[PDB]
């Protein structure tokens, strides 16, 4: 089985270098090229570069004007990528890839790592639950959530029930908020009958800040009509 | 240098219909690569050397092409295909195209509204965020306006919209309005007021303070 893990998101100063790494299992380190791609909001997928482990040999987009340079620890089984004089622009998502077995086309892609260029500095969430409503007056339907408020930078992760519960979740892309801080929600459908008896807790990550919390989102205890 | 022009940049198909996406180089080149990808994960090898499906990739894809003008086709467009696809061709920059961004053409359905009152943990540190949820409904437009006793709100709420849904192909929106707690507490009925094609008139959900 062919696996790429990539290290985690990274928030980086201008005019600093960050270093990320691709763990490589699965197959004979040296047989394969790693590929670096790019990926900006609204402009799709750039190629960065490639490195040929054990050889000494890489190539390089010549737009990133010498700032990538790639290694890779045979042995170990791990690349990596360096990006020099970081600034905005350099502020995206970074996959490592494996060529196919036997063709060219990216076959096996690492899970993306996230870096972000600013000169803020990071801010953990505050996570509020979003007690259940009822979809009509009639009920059998609540919808229930958690705000992860006021973070920077992204990214987070949301989960309900350890992972456990994943239909008719809505996690919303983050919005960027006048203050630069970033807030999102993720919410859930679940039926009436199901909020006597079972327990709904977001879980939430966010790495960055080193915030990882575990909210249970109770429905409320009083409302103003009759039940249903 | 060779460039890949994708064509159309925006689609949008009806469930069973079929679909041609078009990467047109601006000048010859031998094969092409196409990957798929969804918000919030990494791209998939899709199809490789023009017309090879990558092992799990359903029969109803499949791909062409030579010279100047290669394609991807879904014989029968099903929700689970929505999604971005980028061609990609090595002696092409960018090596990729900019991606062609399909959509499922579903019918009409009205948006299921919720109102959420703050948590009495925010309202403790001094803020008060009131969320809406319109909830599974199609087309993506719609009209969410926050009203605030009397009057209509503005510039105190942001909006974010889920990409299409892989098994009804709907979208759902949060609409967030936050004031200081001080705010909050000088108004009584905060309401939210969802206009949408589903929609034979307007549909408010409110609560008191």
């Amino acid at each position: 089985q062919v696996q790429l893990q990539q290290s985690g998101p990274e928030l980086m100063k201008p005019g600093a270098s960050v270093k990320i790494s691709c763990k490589a299992t699965g197959y004979t380190f040296s047989t394969s090229w790693i590929e670096w791609i790019k990926q900006r909001p609204g402009h799709g997928l750039e190629w960065i570069g490639e490195v040929l482990p054990g050889s000494g040999k890489s190539n390089h987009n010549a737009n990133f004007k010498g700032r990538a340079t790639f290694t890779a620890d045979t042995a170990s089984n791990t690349a990596y990528m360096q990006l020099s004089s970081l600034t905005s622009e350099d502020s995206a998502v970074y996959y490592c890839a494996r060529e196919g077995s036997n063709n060219n086309a990216l076959a096996y892609w690492g899970q993306g790592t996230l870096v972000t260029v600013s000169a803020a500095s990071t801010k953990g969430p505050s996570v509020f639950p979003l007690a259940p409503s009822s979809k009509s007056t009639s009920g059998g339907t609540a919808a229930l959530g958690c705000l992860v408020k006021d973070y920077f930078p992204e990214p987070v992760t949301v989960s309900w029930n350890s992972g456990a519960l994943t239909s008719g979740v809505h996690t919303f892309p983050a919005v960027l908020q006048s203050s630069g801080l970033y807030s999102l929600s993720s919410v859930v459908t679940v039926p009436s009958s199901s909020l006597g008896t079972q327990t709904y807790i977001c879980n939430v990550n966010h790495k960055p800040s080193n915030t990882k919390v575990d909210k249970k989102v109770e429905p409320k205890s009083c409302h103003h009509h009759h039940h249903h | 240098q060779i460039v890949l022009t994708q064509s159309p940049a925006i689609m949008s198909a009806s469930p069973g219909e079929k679909v041609t996406m078009t990467c047109s180089a601006s000048s010859s080149v031998s094969y092409m690569h196409w990957y798929q990808q969804k918000s919030g994960t990494s791209p998939k090898r899709w199809i490789y050397d023009s017309s090879r499906l990558a092992s799990g990739v359903p029969s109803r894809f499949s791909g062409g092409g030579s010279g100047t003008s290669y394609s991807l086709t879904i014989s029968n467009m099903e929700a689970e295909d929505a999604a971005t696809y980028f061609c990609q061709n090595w002696r092409s920059s960018p090596t990729f195209g900019a991606g062609t961004k399909l959509e499922l053409k579903r019918t009409v359905a009205a948006p299921s509204v919720f109102i959420f009152p703050p948590s009495d943990e925010q309202l403790k540190s001094g803020t008060a965020s009131v969320v809406c949820l319109l909830n599974n409904f199609y087309p993506r437009e719609a009209k969410v306006q926050w009203k605030v006793d009397n009057a209509l709100q503005s510039g105190n709420s942001q909006e974010s919209v889920t990409e299409q849904d892989s098994k009804d192909s709907t979208y759902s929106l949060s609409s967030t309005l936050t004031l200081s707690k001080a705010d909050y507490e000088k108004h009584k009925v905060y309401a939210c007021e969802v206009t949408h094609q589903g929609l034979s008139s307007p549909v408010t959900k409110s609560f008191n303070r």
